[PDB]
């Protein structure tokens, strides 16, 4: 069975087609014992000196507001790059940057290598479309783009890189809570950074810094306060110390 | 010549102008991330002659996600797309040391001003089952054949299962020279009369 011909002559996208898309639920249970409780702070980061957010972060997920998001104020990758989240980053530490399906998969590259990170992995958002087997182009575009990524990236020294889901409704520009999974299994450190969060995201175990939050509670002193001795190195995947 | 042809040789040494302009390359290359290509043989690999306007198919993995695109825009293109293959059993169930990989990726180049071109027509996942080791879905040639139908192709460190109407194939590991198309046949004799790469 072809199923790029199916698409073409039903509608119906490949990963339509991908059936089912033991007990990793200790590690669940774990995060959830060891996570800060959430933490958040309405900032226009555009603005904003990125050095007041401290401490360091072992993971930074970056969400900015691709125009490409918006088909029927949006961050250009110039705006993007211009981030200077190589001073607000541990020295070992991780970094998940979705890159849309773009020019994003070339710049969010550029952007990493800025920042000091090499990219690990490429994690694929595979958006079935069930629900309502036509796109609307980028004029470049060679195909119909059915998927985004998230670029995984390290500096210093269980899950599969793919996230199936239904396409969103048009405008909606949520992306799949799966990647907080993804994110929170690999047990890098509970230092954890969402750029361009929204109320929407906000979560246990992280700090949320994006421009649409309509409240704060964000101090740094509590918030390093999580981190003190004896807590400074956790996994964020072990138990709390006595 | 519609039918499928092919040149044995090593792609590093065969003197490619000879081929004339192609709508479409595609290219496997093996990357050094068992037959490999040092990262310098694969930017000195004379890709710009094989096209004026048309699209490059161009695989990657590991290291070579970067250096792939390294290559494509030495080479005179821009990345427009990207191909991923979701690799499926019969049972369309899913078959890098940090995650699992579900997928390879395949690049998709523009050089020049491609005109007659389908885009749109087919979305960029691929879902299919995984035939043998390092072994390409044969989806890929339908998509190209949508894109570009009837126009010339060759493939880049192809293997014989990968000959096809409408494509030249080189490869180290096809049997022999297969000739068909005659402006080929004569700029093939005249630069190799005696038949040895
Ligand atoms: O086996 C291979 N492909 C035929 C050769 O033919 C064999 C032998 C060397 N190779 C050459 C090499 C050459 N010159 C250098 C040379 C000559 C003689 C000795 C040593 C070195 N000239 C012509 N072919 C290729 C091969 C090896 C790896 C992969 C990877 N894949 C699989 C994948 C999955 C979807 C597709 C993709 C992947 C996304 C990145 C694919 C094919």
């Amino acid at each position: 069975n072809d199923y790029c011909q199916h698409f073409v002559d039903t509608g119906h996208r490949p990963q339509n087609f991908i059936r089912d898309v033991e007990l990793i639920r200790l590690k669940d249970e774990l995060i959830a014992k060891s996570n800060t409780p959430p933490m958040y702070l309405q900032a226009d980061i555009e603005a904003f000196d990125i050095r007041e957010l401290t401490p360091k972060f072992d993971v930074i997920l970056l969400e900015p507001p691709l125009e490409e998001y918006y088909r029927e104020k949006c961050w250009t990758w110039d705006d993007i790059m211009k981030l200077e989240i190589d001073e607000i980053a541990a020295p070992r530490s991780f970094i998940f940057l979705w890159c849309g399906s773009g020019e994003g998969l070339d710049l969010g590259r550029v952007c990493l290598r800025k920042w000091g990170y090499r990219r690990c992995e490429d994690i694929c958002w595979i958006k079935t479309n069930k629900n309502n087997p036509t796109k609307t182009l980028d004029p470049k575009a060679v195909f119909q783009r059915t998927k985004e990524h998230c670029l995984m990236g390290i500096k210093g020294t269980v899950d599969i890189d793919l996230i199936i889901t239904e396409e969103p409704e048009i405008g909606n520009i949520e992306k799949p809570v799966e990647i907080f999974h993804i994110i929170e299994h690999f047990c890098l450190g509970r230092r954890r950074l969402h750029l361009f969060g929204r109320d929407s995201t906000i979560r246990p175990g992280w700090l949320t810094v994006g421009p649409t939050l309509t409240n704060s509670n964000y101090n740094a002193e509590t918030y390093a306060s999580y981190f003190s001795a004896p807590n400074s190195y956790l996994t964020g995947c072990t138990e709390e110390i006595e | 010549l519609f039918p499928p042809q092919w040149i044995c040789c090593d792609i590093r040494y065969l003197d490619v102008s000879i081929l004339g302009k192609f709508a479409v390359v595609m290219a496997d290359p093996p990357w050094d991330i068992y037959g490999t290509l040092t990262d310098d043989e694969m930017r000195r690999l004379n890709i710009p002659v094989l096209q004026d306007d048309g699209f490059l198919f161009l695989w990657v993995t590991g290291r070579a996600m970067e250096l792939g695109r390294e290559c494509l825009n030495l080479w005179g293109y821009e990345r427009v797309d990207e191909i991923i293959w979701v690799k499926t059993n019969q049972l369309q169930r899913i078959i890098g040391h940090w995650l699992n990989h579900g997928k390879e990726h395949c690049l998709v180049g523009v050089k020049g001003n491609p005109q007659g071109f389908n885009q749109g027509l087919d979305c960029d996942v691929i879902v299919a089952e995984v035939r043998s080791t390092s072994h390409k879905p044969d989806e890929i040639y339908g998509m190209i054949e949508r894109l570009s139908p009837g126009t010339r192709k060759i493939e880049l460190f192809g293997r014989p299962h990968n000959v096809q109407p409408n494509w030249i194939t080189l490869g180290n590991q096809l049997d022999g020279i297969h000739l068909l198309d005659p402006d080929v046949v004569a700029r093939f004799k005249q630069r190799y009369p005696d038949g040895i790469i």
